[PDB]
RNA sequence: ACAGGUUUGG
RNA sequence: CCCCGAUAGACCUUACCAACCCUUGCCAAUUCAGCCUAUAUACCGCCAUCUUCAGCAAACCCUAAAAAGGAACAAUAGUAAGCACAAUCAUAGCACAUAAAAACGUUAGGUCAAGGUGUAGCUUAUGGGUUGGAAAGAAAUGGGCUACAUUUUCUACAUAA
């Protein structure tokens, strides 16, 4: 009573793929933020707009730190 | 010797109330709890922060009430509101007994986020269950 | 007041903590994988090395909020367990009663 | 002989939503004493025979939790002392409820709940089908 | 800091350790001055150190017919108050550090002769307002216990007489002083003696008696030789009536003998 | 105290008459049953002690005997034993020393009449008459009692009874006599049951060592037990297990005239055992006469095994094995 | 000035209704109950403590707002709100056929200032697979694609869903796994064929 | 929050609602030291003066 | 109030003092909430109540003139200094923020409104509606409506057209003032009614509640205009409030002394009224019931005043009284008619449940309930509201106890009713000569409840406390106990009478020496006869 | 001597 | 007393030390805060031991004086409230057993370091913060685990390999 998250549903919590197109769909950027967003998704106590600033971290520091992705060996953008 | 709420015996002139004649080994066999809450229950949580809410109204209404309380609180909870029993005796005015209970009627309201209750039981004097 | 100086302490690094909280998930969300190359991982790891000290939540001591034990607490009440029994001998806490078997 | 007149005003109105459905309410009330739960067991039972529900009471096994803490303050270990948490259980089972006739019920039942007692309300909600089952081919 | 304080009744008894381990046995005794003192005594309950003024609590509820509004009083008025709540504390100090009178029998520092008050009067309803009683001799008794060891319990020598020829004795045990003198107050009643006064002054004849080793002589003299006797058969006459007499003490002193 | 209680009453009553009220009860056929019943429902106090619980009866339960005013407005006293301290005591022994005396005159002069009418009116056993204890003598006289003048007055009855009775003398030794519960430790016997057209059927429940062992018997089968849905010699391999099975059966020789089935849970191979072996011990009475149950339960078949796993004590290792104590 | 005035008993009238002054709990105020109750321990001379300045009977819940007359006169005016339950679904093996479909809710009630229970976020769905329009292949798909969600005693699928906050999402994100196993247990890929 | 209930405690008792017997029993051990002539010290004169 | 009797309220100024104290310390407390907000601003309930935060005084903003006046405005003196520290720097002000700022004088608050309103109109050109609203409503207080009839003349000018809030203070303003003229202002009110309809703005119940508001204090015959309007009321299609009615029944209570062919207007009226359910929605249906009932209870119609507490009870029973003083105004003058109309047993029905329980009389109702025993003979409740009216009526006891008393006198005395006639004797002589002036007829009382008791004793012991207080009391006291003293055969009694009776000079003394004569021949005291007679003499 | 203090767990 | 405070030490805990910083320095205010500074031989709060021993004890009464003692059941000066013991309660039926309880006092027994504290001492320091270290065993000893095997060890496994 008195919360309803901000009137959203099921497919806003579990369904976080849409905001992974920032990002190498073939690289290991994938096969890392998948878990993330597995966990998002099964995590009950976080906000559809909290998960929002995470998944934004994670794309605001891979595109800030790219010269250790490139000297890393594989391609990533 | 165990001496854990336990009112040492005087020479037998001492007046000493229900609760305090009995030890603490007999609490639910004789005497029971000054407080109901459902947070010292099996799968329930949110129980310390009701013992330090009891704590606080405790040594609340000892300095609000000096000198004129009869014995411990009665703290009851059920469903959101907090009902507080007391045994006050009769040396203060109704004018200000009320005045008293409407004070922190609002007060504990307000600093506690929760609807409060207050009921004053007046008692001549303290009463003596044991020698006196 | 506080009860001490060191429960003083111990409030402030749990704010720190708080404060902290989603910047070391995210930042251990970086060691605690293997797909990411290892060169990555050093730099994360002087990033979470170069954060304050009274940050991390290994810093923090569940003291007594009664009178500050830094030992002998329970966790359900918060309370030592000698304040936990002058509170419970005198029946202000409810279902709690001695044990006879 | 001072009997006020006209004290019944309710508003109450018939929606078109169909009413929801429920197979088996289970309502389990927990406390510390056996006492306050008979006579709640009583009043309940009482208050579910008027409305015609049929209400099925059993005692489910109740749970002791106990520890051990040091008797003295400094320094005694082999003299303890052992504290006692009972909890016991009580469950009544509704059957055949429906939407506004299970919330009538848990008004005057919660509204008068004791103040060291707890009530886990679990409901069976009845439902057909949803819509993409009925007759589907992809 | 708010959680960690304790009421008044148990800081005083931490402070003044009146159950102390060390003042049982007889340890103690050096410093033998114990005050409790109660701080709720000229403690308003509507006053405070900001001086707001409570309709409910300081000042009354309706004044010239209306509702009183939260005030407070200015600094000088606030002075004025803080300096008669001051002025009580000493007026206080005062009767304590004053000791009551009191009245010496024998000597500044004894019990024997001194003036212990009408006794108690008896279940039936008789008052015994005439009789005046006085302590002989008091005496700390010691007996030795198992557990605790020395056992120290005053017994109090006490003469009650009237002025009129009846006069009687008794000895009260107990482990309070006070407590003593009563037991021997209202039992020296139940033994009363009636002295033959030959017209009311003096004895019938000159009596030389031997008690167990006391040798008591007592020889009746004229109406000028007002009692010079013993100092303590001197309080024994003037509790019976006698206002003149002689009498010698030999042998043994011993006051109950 | 003799107002207090009168006053005590009139409140009892109208709160008798309120209480009927508000439980909606008929106030004329309110009873202490109801009293008690709506006691427990308005005031439901949990606690172990009953005489802490709320309670309302008449005040002549709650209030103890009181004694009786001695002396009139002169101050003579009424009894001729006052001055006794135990006015009503004495007076009792000197009421028994009189009716003593008296039927030993009435007897020596009924000797000397040669007549024999009296009978032995004091061998009071098919009855299960006992004298009163000190309490309930306690209770008849309002004052305190002692051990040896209880011990005087019973020397002095059983003094009286043995004397030729007369006709008012029995009703009053009668008065002092208390009949004792049922002295028989005789056990229920569960009849026969046929069920689903099954001849000889009957049931026993056994529990030793937290072990719970329900066993069903068919009289009419072959010897052989079921348990668990499997053979008693696959469910207890160890030969002890099977002779306490054994055991039961080889009393009453019905090894090989009894099907059973048990269903046992709880505990170990042995609880188990002596579960199953109480349950089907309860279970062979129906099937057997009076005089061999009996000899059952002298064999120990039929009674419970009480010997429990006991709480291990704070500060000891197996609730008895004590810590190294040093001496020094 | 001090006074002392007598209590409500000397003028409680012996037929008043008992509801009118105990319509909700109270703190069983002893001025208000006419009836004299002794609670307490007794004393070996003396007896049970009576109901003035009585601690014992302050600390327990008292039950003078719900007697049998209360209650009664308290449901009768309930009766308005609730409706008459449909009688053509008294036995279960009817709502079988006609609701299959189970969910279970749960609630909780504690009493304190917050109402939150982690707790309360569970919703679960029981679905009897007799119910369904699944043909063969489609059956043997579903039991292996659900695995141990599924029992084989009492063939009844089972749905434990607690990811999302909200219970009304949690019991959308269920409707929407039950339509998506629903769904794809139809679809033949072509992994299958081996 | 041990500040708070600190605070509102010590505001509650200077403005007369709140009797803090503690408090109040040492203001009276500390106005009896200090009439004794043992009380205490200024900041930065006790080392020095 | 709280159960505990000790804290129960006795009287009514109790009753109203207990609630004063309490919410006393209501808003005290709320004051030290205001006060120090920091010690509330921790959230612990989820719900997130508003009601229990703690309410700020301070504007946010304090540099921005624009933003700096719309947190003022809602919160006196302080708000007139945000309009000069707004123009101080010149800032344009809207016709929007200043109308706020106008209405909060009109709200609280004689020449700071005329500085105030040269500063509305000549600073900028605001918007009529948010002029009126704030003149109109002002100036009516400050005893000024000549501004009023100006004003009106700009807004009918203006080409806007005047909301309904307008006339509802114009028709006061051109009402109140009369100089020995009064068609010519009902006139006005008239053509402003007639224009209302004209300005398209449909005149709400307010105009008709108040048109009636303005007929009640200048003519009592103004009563057909009043009807007029009222059957007016009805035809538009809205239903008149409790205070359109209340203004009809104070003016028909006006004319109703004279002549009581009006009350019937007043009795056919509410008949209609109870009929339906009503609600406050109007502020001024407080003294509806204080007018509608003191009607009643002026001509004495309890058939009427039992359907005027049905019209009380039937909708809702506490929300249409809002002060304590009309309530207790209510309730004496309702009871002031069930004691000697009704029957005894329904009004000792209705005495129960009235008097402990919702309110304690007056002075008033005491004479009416000791008017109600003496005419039907009720002796076994005397005690009962005796010893009520000592906490009731304990401080009007000094004015009532002449008349609580005199009804013995009437009545006469079973034999089974003397331990009534002794307690209560005894209970008002036990306070009043251990501490209040004692009135001589209650020993005229006390002498005959002790006649036909067969207790002389009791009853000679108190006339030597009245005797010795330097007042004495008529000779027919005397006459009568010195019947008692001649049944008694105690003739060492009335020479103790006589003796200190004749020293007084008494006028009856002649028959108190001559009834003295009759008593010494058959007691048989010839002589103790002339002994008197010779101190008497001398 | 009109005496008092002082031996001892007492 | 010796797996005891501690049902619990990498920083914190930690009150210890070395280097460095701050001195109305947690609180609304306070010639004020704060001290794990000394005193357990000033204490309260909590316990240990006699101790599963039954005695302690208010009010009285008696003794050819009384420091003290107070009993004879075919009874010789003893009545005695109360606290202990006992009974009851708990280990969901009794009984048993266990648990719990065990007064007044002895050991100036343990605890100023759970917490507050009387007295005496610090206030640009015996107060408050950050970093780094608090080893190691020449040796003795208390309590536990593992064994020193064949009634043992490993494997599958209820115990027939
Ligand atoms: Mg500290
Ligand atoms: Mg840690
Ligand atoms: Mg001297
Ligand atoms: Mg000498
Ligand atoms: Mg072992
Ligand atoms: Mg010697
Ligand atoms: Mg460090
Ligand atoms: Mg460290
Ligand atoms: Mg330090
Ligand atoms: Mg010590
Ligand atoms: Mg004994
Ligand atoms: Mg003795
Ligand atoms: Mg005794
Ligand atoms: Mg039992
Ligand atoms: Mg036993
Ligand atoms: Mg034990
Ligand atoms: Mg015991
Ligand atoms: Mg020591
Ligand atoms: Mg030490
Ligand atoms: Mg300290
Ligand atoms: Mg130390
Ligand atoms: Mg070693
Ligand atoms: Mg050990």
């Amino acid at each position: 009573a008195g919360f309803d998250d901000d009137g959203s549903e099921f497919h806003e919590h579990i369904f976080l793929d849409k905001y992974l197109q920032d990002f190498p769909k073939q690289g290991p950027i994938r096969h890392f933020m998948e878990l993330v967003t597995c966990g998002l998704s099964k995590n009950p106590y976080l906000s559809v707009k909290q998960k929002v600033e995470h998944i934004e971290w994670f794309r605001n520091y891979f595109n800030e730190k790219r010269v250790i992705l490139k000297e890393s060996g594989i391609q990533l953008n | 010797k165990n001496r854990a709420a336990r009112v040492r015996v005087s020479k037998g002139d001492k007046p000493v109330t229900y609760e305090e004649a009995h030890a603490p080994h007999y609490i639910a066999h004789r005497k029971g709890w000054l407080s109901l809450h459902t947070g010292n229950l099996d799968g329930e949580d949110h129980a310390a922060e009701r013992t330090v809410e009891d704590v606080f109204l405790r040594k609340f209404m000892l300095g609000t009430f000096p000198g004129c309380l009869a014995d411990q609180l009665v703290l009851k909870r059920r469903a959101n509101q907090l009902e507080i029993c007391a045994l006050v005796l009769r040396q203060l005015p109704p004018h200000k007994f009320y005045f008293l209970v409407g004070y922190s009627e609002t007060l504990l309201s307000h600093f506690y986020k929760c609807p409060v209750h207050l009921h004053l039981q007046t008692v001549p004097s303290k009463v003596v269950y044991k020698y006196i | 007041y506080y009860v001490d100086w060191k429960m003083l302490r111990d409030v402030k690094r749990r704010k720190m903590a708080y404060e902290y909280a989603d910047e070391r998930l995210r930042i251990n969300s970086l060691r605690k994988n293997t797909i990411l190359p290892k060169d990555l991982q050093e730099v994360a790891d002087e990033e979470i090395a170069s954060l304050p000290r009274d940050s991390c939540p290994v810093r923090i001591r569940n003291r007594c909020v009664m009178t500050s034990r830094p030992r002998g607490v329970k966790r359900r009440w918060r309370l030592s367990r000698i304040v936990f029994r002058h509170l419970a001998d005198h029946g202000q806490l409810s279902g709690v009663q001695r044990a006879m078997w | 002989v001072d009997v006020p007149k006209d004290m019944t005003k309710p508003e109450i109105t018939i929606s078109d939503e169909p009413d929801t459905l429920y197979k088996r309410l289970s309502v389990l009330v927990k406390g510390h004493d056996k006492a306050v739960l008979d006579s709640y067991e009583y009043f309940a039972v009482l208050a579910a025979k008027e409305l015609g529900i049929s209400i099925k009471v059993h005692e489910p096994p109740r749970k002791i939790e106990r520890f051990t803490l040091l008797k003295s303050v400094h320094i005694f270990k082999k003299h303890r002392v052992q504290y006692e948490m009972r909890t016991l259980y009580r469950c009544l089972e509704l059957e055949h409820l429906t939407g506004s006739t299970a919330d009538v019920y848990l008004e005057y039942i919660q509204r008068n709940l004791p103040e060291g007692v707890a009530m886990e309300v679990t409901k069976t909600k009845l439902e057909q089908l949803p819509e993409h089952i009925r007759k589907p081919i992809w | 800091s708010f959680f960690t304080k304790l009421t008044a009744d148990e800081l005083w008894k931490g402070a003044l350790a009146e159950s102390g381990a060390g003042a049982r046995k007889g340890r103690g005794k050096r410093t033998k001055k114990k005050r409790r003192k109660d701080l709720n005594r000229g403690q308003i309950i509507g006053e405070g150190r900001h001086g707001f003024l409570w309709p409910g609590l300081n000042i009354p509820l309706m004044r010239n017919g209306a509702v009183q509004t939260i005030a407070q009083r200015s600094k000088e008025d606030q002075e004025k108050v803080e300096a008669d709540m001051v002025q009580q504390r000493e007026e206080w100090d005062r009767r304590r550090k004053m000791k009551v009178k009191r009245e010496r029998g024998w000597s500044g520092n004894t019990w024997g002769g001194v003036s212990l008050g009408p006794p108690d009067p008896g279940p039936n309803g008789e008052t015994y307002d005439d009789f005046d009683t006085r302590i002989l001799e008091v005496r700390n008794v010691f007996n030795m216990t198992a557990k605790e060891g020395r056992k120290r319990s005053v017994r109090v020598l006490v003469a009650v007489g009237n002025g009129k020829g009846a006069a009687g004795f008794a000895i009260g045990k107990a482990t309070e002083r006070a407590d003593a003198f009563r037991k021997a107050k209202n039992r020296a009643v139940h033994y009363l003696h009636y002295i033959e006064r030959y017209e009311d002054h003096t004895i019938y004849h000159d009596i030389s008696l031997k008690f167990k080793r006391t040798h008591i002589k007592m020889k009746k003299q004229p109406r000028g030789y007002g009692l010079h006797c013993h100092r303590a058969i001197m309080t024994i006459c003037r509790l019976i009536g006698i206002k003149d007499l002689y009498a010698k003490v030999s042998g043994s002193v011993n006051m109950l003998n | 105290t003799v107002d207090f209680i009168k006053k005590q009453i009139e409140e009892f009553n109208i709160g008798k008459r309120h209480l009927a009220n508000m439980m909606g009860e008929d106030p004329e056929t309110f009873t202490q049953e109801d009293i008690d019943r709506a006691i427990a429902y308005l005031f439901p106090s949990g606690l172990f002690e009953k005489r802490a619980r709320p309670i309302m009866k008449h005040p002549e339960e709650i209030f103890p005997k009181q004694r009786a005013i001695q002396w009139g407005e002169d101050g003579r006293p009424f009894h001729f034993l006052f001055y006794t301290g135990k006015q009503s005591y004495y007076s009792l022994m000197h009421d028994t020393y009189g009716k003593l005396l008296d039927v030993e005159k009435h007897h020596n002069q009924l000797r000397a009449k040669d007549l024999l009418a009296e009978k032995t009116k004091i061998l009071k056993d098919p009855i299960g008459s006992r004298w009163l204890i000190k309490e309930e003598l306690e209770e008849m006289l309002v004052e305190k009692l002692s051990d040896q003048d209880y011990a005087q007055f019973i020397r002095l009855l059983e003094r009286l009874s043995a004397l030729p009775c007369g006709a008012t003398e029995e009703d009053f030794v009668n008065r002092f006599r208390r009949s004792i519960p049922i002295q028989s430790k005789k056990q229920l016997i569960e009849p026969l049951q046929y069920d689903e057209q099954g001849m000889a059927f009957s049931r026993g429940e056994g529990k030793r060592k937290t072990a719970k062992a329900e066993v069903v018997v068919y009289g009419q089968g072959s010897g052989r037990i079921d348990v668990n849905g499997v053979d008693y010699l696959l469910y207890f391999p160890v030969t002890q297990d099977r002779e306490q099975l054994m055991f039961p059966l080889h009393f009453l020789d019905r090894l090989g005239k009894h099907d059973m089935t048990c269903a046992v849970s709880g505990g170990g191979r042995s609880a188990q055992a002596g579960a199953v072996r109480l349950a089907m011990a309860r279970a062979l009475c129906s099937f057997v006469t009076e005089d061999e149950v009996e000899w059952m339960r002298q064999a120990g078949l039929l009674t419970a095994d009480p010997r429990v796993r006991e709480r291990k004590k704070p500060g000891q290792e197996g609730a008895r094995r004590k810590f190294t104590w040093k001496k020094r | 000035r001090r006074k002392a005035l007598p209590p409500r008993t000397e003028k409680m009238a012996v037929d008043q209704d008992w509801p009118s002054v105990y319509p909700v709990a109270a703190p069983f105020k002893p001025s208000a109950v006419p009836l004299p109750v002794r609670m307490g321990y007794p004393v070996k001379r003396g007896v049970p403590m009576a109901k003035e300045g009585n601690l014992e009977l302050l600390k327990i819940p008292n039950f003078l707002h719900l007697t049998p007359v209360a209650i009664k006169r308290h449901c009768e005016a309930l009766k308005d709100f609730c409706t008459e339950w449909p009688a053509a679904l008294d036995s279960d093996e009817k709502c079988e056929k006609h609701f299959p479909i189970e969910i279970d809710t749960a609630d909780y009630v504690s009493a304190g200032p917050s109402i939150r229970n982690p707790k309360a976020r569970v919703v679960t769905l029981r679905v009897k697979l007799s119910s369904l329009n699944l043909d063969d292949h489609a059956k043997k798909k579903l039991i292996k694609l659900v695995g141990d969600r599924y029992c084989k005693s009492t063939d009844v699928l089972t749905i434990k869903t607690d990811r999302c906050p909200l219970k009304r999402q949690n019991y959308d994100y269920a409707v929407y796994l039950l339509t998506v196993l629903y769904h794809e247990s139809w679809k033949t890929e072509e992994w299958e064929k081996k | 929050n041990h500040n708070t209930y600190f605070a509102l405690m010590g505001t509650l008792r200077f403005l007369g609602l709140y009797r803090d017997e503690h408090q109040d029993f040492r203001d009276e051990q500390l106005r009896l030291k200090k009439l004794r002539g043992k009380g205490k010290p200024r900041k930065g004169e006790g080392k020095r003066a | 109030f709280q159960d505990d009797p000790y804290l129960i309220p006795t009287s009514s100024v109790e009753s109203h003092s207990f609630l004063l104290a309490k919410k006393s310390g209501e808003n005290a407390a709320k004051f030290i909430i205001n006060s120090y907000p920091k010690y509330f601003q921790k959230d612990i309930a989820e719900p997130h109540i508003p009601c229990l935060m703690p309410e700020y005084f301070e504007p946010q903003i304090e540099d921005v003139s624009e933003a700096a006046l719309q947190e003022r405005i809602k919160l006196n003196y302080n708000f007139q200094q945000r309009e000069q520290s707004e123009e101080l720097e010149e800032a344009t002000e809207a016709d929007n923020e200043k109308s706020k700022t106008k209405a909060g004088h009109h709200l609280g608050v004689t020449w700071r409104t005329k500085n105030n309103a040269e500063r509305i109109f000549a600073l900028m050109p605001e918007k009529n509606a948010h002029s009126y609203c704030t003149m109109i409503r002002g100036m009516v207080k400050h005893q000024a409506p000549t501004q009023a009839l100006n004003l009106y003349t700009v807004l009918l000018n203006n080409r806007l057209r005047a909301d309904v809030y307008t006339f509802n203070s114009l028709i006061e303003a051109t009402a109140l003032v009369v100089n020995e003229k009064f068609e010519e202002k009902w006139n006005n009110i008239l053509d402003l009614l007639k224009q209302m309809v004209t300005q398209n703005v449909k005149p709400n119940l307010q105009t008709f509640n108040t048109i009636l508001k303005c007929l009640r204090r200048f003519y009592a015959f103004g009563k057909l205009p009043a009807l007029q309007t009222l059957r007016e009321m009805k035809a538009i299609g809205i239903e008149p409030s409790l205070a359109t009615y209340h203004y009809v029944i104070q003016l028909f209570y006006q004319h109703e002394s004279p002549s009581k062919g009006s009350s019937l207007i007043i009795y056919d009226i509410m008949n209609e009224v109870m009929g339906k359910r009503f609600s406050p929605r109007d502020p001024d249906d407080d003294m509806f019931f204080q007018s509608a009932m003191r009607v009643c209870s002026s001509l004495r119609d309890l058939e009427l005043a039992y359907q005027v507490h049905g019209l009380l009870n039937t909708g809702d029973n506490w929300k249409l009284i809002g002060s304590d003083h009309r309530r207790n105004f209510y309730y004496s003058k309702f009871f002031n008619l069930l004691c000697f109309m009704e029957q005894i047993d329904v009004t000792l029905k209705w005495y129960k449940d009235l008097i402990p329980s919702v309110f304690f009389p007056h002075s008033q109702t005491m004479i009416d309930l000791l008017q109600a025993l003496d005419v039907a003979n009720r002796l076994d409740m005397v005690p009962q509201i005796w010893k009520d009216s000592k906490e009731y009526g304990h401080t009007f006891r000094n004015e009532l106890k002449e008349e609580i008393l005199m009804l013995m006198a009437r009545d006469q005395h079973p034999p089974e009713l003397q331990v009534a006639f002794a307690d209560c004797a005894a209970d008002i002589k036990s306070t009043y000569e251990s501490q209040p002036e004692w009135p001589a007829s209650s020993l005229n009382y006390v002498a005959v409840l002790f006649l036909r008791a067969g207790r002389t004793q009791e009853a000679w012991k108190m006339l030597g406390l009245f005797r010795k207080h330097n007042k004495i009391p008529r000779a027919e006291l005397l006459n009568e106990f010195l019947d008692s003293a001649k049944a008694s055969s105690s003739p060492a009694q009335a020479i103790e009478l006589v003796k200190l009776a004749s020293a007084f000079s008494l006028p009856v003394c002649e028959g108190l020496t001559r009834r003295v004569m009759a008593e010494f021949t058959l007691t048989q005291e010839q002589r103790e006869a002339l002994g008197e007679l010779t101190a008497l003499t001398s």
